[PDB]
């Protein structure tokens, strides 16, 4: 029948099959207790004392607002800024040896690090005059997309900024605020943040892009998704575009177009 | 409030 707010086998394997439908992300049995930690929060919010109740309900409404909590629920958003350190010097000198407006796209922003990495980089390295970059940023996540809009962050977890990075491109929160930095306007300006699902068949995005920053983000997906996107991407890319990949992904792996050109770094052809 | 480093 039940326990005191049970998750049952049957539920579970539910749940594996809406989250893989709906955002592509394979769950397995060793994530069982994440699940349900996750989604108990979800039954209270909403007043439902049964995970079938909610399952069902779910269901019957494919246009439920919950579908968009749910998947919020699921998705993993451990992120840092400047992450896998070693991708920013490369982004610069390949910016710094093309012309026009240098445009990248943040595949999987989260709470924002990477695609505000990405800007300071490019302020850095290119400056900021209208026309010079542009960062799109992405994520399925609307909690985590409207985190970053904001770009306020713990002075804390800036660990890996320099003192002139700081002094040129965020605010230090005092008084209440004490603790927090904020992201310029002036810096937040060169960067469009926008929901995308990297499921889609096809992606509402701005591009050709010169580069795409796709870190930390197919490993929740299966053989053929993570094919498809890749042959995805590459109408994407710009002639002499970079592909980056986290520290864990190897994409010459399902598409051989794209060639290793560094740390976790590709190209095509 | 807000202010510059
Ligand atoms: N189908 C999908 N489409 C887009 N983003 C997805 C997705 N499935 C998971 N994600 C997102 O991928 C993010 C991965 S966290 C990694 C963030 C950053 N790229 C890094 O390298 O640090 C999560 O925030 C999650 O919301
Ligand atoms: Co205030």
């Amino acid at each position: 029948m039940t326990q005191r707010l049970a998750l049952s086998d049957a539920h579970f394997r539910r749940i594996c099959q809406l989250i893989y439908q709906r955002a592509g992300i394979v769950l397995a049995d060793h994530k069982r207790d994440m699940v349900y930690n996750r989604l108990v929060r979800r039954l209270r919010a909403l007043g439902l004392d049964d995970f079938g109740r909610y399952l069902s309900m779910l269901e019957a409404n494919q246009n439920s607002a919950e579908w968009q909590a749910f998947i919020n629920a699921l998705t993993t958003n451990l992120t840092a800024f400047f992450r896998e350190a070693h991708h920013f010097p490369i982004l610069a000198e390949h910016a710094r040896r093309r012309h026009g407006e240098y445009r990248v796209w943040s595949a999987a922003a989260s709470t924002g690090e990477e695609p505000y990495s990405i800007a300071i980089t490019l302020a850095d390295a290119l400056g900021m005059a209208p026309g010079r970059w542009k960062v799109f940023a992405s994520d399925i996540d609307t909690e985590v997309l409207e985190k970053a809009r904001s770009g306020i962050y713990r002075l804390s977890e800036l660990k890996t900024l320099s003192p002139q990075q700081l002094q040129r491109y965020f605010m230090r929160g005092t008084g209440p605020h004490e603790g927090l930095v904020r992201v310029r306007q002036e810096l937040a300006n060169y960067v469009e943040f926008s929901s995308v699902n990297l499921l889609e068949k096809q992606y509402n995005v701005p591009g050709p892009f010169d580069a795409i920053f796709c870190r930390n983000v197919m490993i929740y997906f299966d053989k053929t998704t993570q094919e498809d996107i890749l042959r995805r991407f590459v109408p994407l890319l710009k002639p002499d575009g970079l592909l980056f990949a986290g520290h864990s992904e190897n994409f010459s792996n399902l598409v051989r177009e794209f060639s290793l050109r560094g740390q976790t770094v590709y190209a095509l052809s | 409030n807000w202010e510059t480093f």
